[PDB]
């Protein structure tokens, strides 16, 4: 139910260094 | 190469 | 992972290391899908042509890791297995069709900054995201070249059209597989490799910003060869089996 939301990124509204490449491909 | 883990686990 | 980068701390908190007790060696990757269940490739546990057939007591799962070889005190958790479940129709004889296995942990792991489950896709997440051109992300501690990293590696790769996947190999491809990788002309590289097996191919939903595991690192011919692609177990196609195992046991 909390699946797929990372404590150190999504939960803090921080992005990792390449996740934009993923989202720019969709 | 691999660092030894606590033997508690290898039991 | 070939042509990947060092992961950030906490970047893949579902990443699991399958770890052999003796000799103490990394077996495979895997993923945490609840506090008690780990998803991996069946060939990590069972592959008769190579005389591979591991059982529960052969194995430890290590969760929360970043460094490949260090025992990461106060950060990782090491769990024992209660039960391994291999797909009843996993095809090790021919093409690794239905390359999937569940492992029930002997006790539930506690989540933390470094340990957190990934989602499994529903039908409409799969339909929406599993498209040629869309990129997913593969992680692992496997080989850097067809040598081993100090730290979890990460690479992002596009899904490849099904006919391109078929025309790249002599192996019979099924609907329970997809392939990912850059074409030779695309001028970007990267691939899973030996030791990455069983690890997660994940995508981030643009609708709810959650990470979903779409694939399991299954097989390839070489690592990062031009005109060759990585093949992954299609997790959604086999989710009915997953659901079945989990709420039966
Ligand atoms: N090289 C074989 C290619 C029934 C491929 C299906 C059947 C026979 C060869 C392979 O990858 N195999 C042989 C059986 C296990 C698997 C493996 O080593 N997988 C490791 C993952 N390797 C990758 C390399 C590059 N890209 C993705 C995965």
């Amino acid at each position: 139910a909390d699946c797929g939301l990372r404590p150190l990124f999504e939960k803090k509204s921080l992005e990792d260094k390449t996740e934009r490449e993923l989202l720019e491909s969709y | 190469d691999f660092e030894e883990i606590p033997e508690e686990y290898l039991q | 992972i070939v042509e990947g980068s060092d992961a950030e701390i906490g970047m893949s908190p579902w990443q699991v290391m399958l770890f052999r007790k003796s000799p103490q060696e990394l077996l495979c990757g895997a993923s945490l899908i609840s506090d008690r269940w780990v998803l991996t490739a069946a060939h990590c546990l069972l592959y008769p042509p190579w005389d591979k057939n591991f059982t529960e007591n052969d194995l430890l799962v290590r969760i929360g890791k970043h460094s490949r070889t260090r025992y990461e005190r106060n950060i990782e958790k090491i769990s024992m297995l209660e039960k391994i479940y291999i797909h009843p129709r996993y095809n090790w004889r021919e093409n690794l069709d239905r390359d999937i296995a569940l492992m029930k942990l002997k006790k539930p792991v506690a989540f933390s900054d470094y340990i957190h489950p990934v989602c499994l896709p529903d039908r409409e997440t799969a339909a929406s995201l599993l498209q040629a051109g869309y990129k997913g992300r593969v992680t692992g501690w496997g080989n850097l070249k067809e040598g081993q990293p100090s730290v979890l590696q990460v690479v992002n790769l596009p899904i490849v059209e099904r006919p391109v996947c078929k025309d790249s190999t002599r192996i019979r491809i099924t609907d329970n597989m997809f392939c990912a990788g850059y074409k030779p002309d695309e001028g970007k590289r990267g691939d899973a490799c030996e030791g990455d097996s069983g690890g997660p191919f994940v995508m981030k939903s643009p609708f709810n910003n959650r990470w979903y595991q779409m694939g399991i690192v299954s097989w390839g011919e070489g690592c990062d060869r031009d005109g060759k692609y990585g093949f992954y177990t299609h997790v959604f196609r086999l989710k009915k089996w997953i659901q079945k195992v989990i709420d039966q046991f």
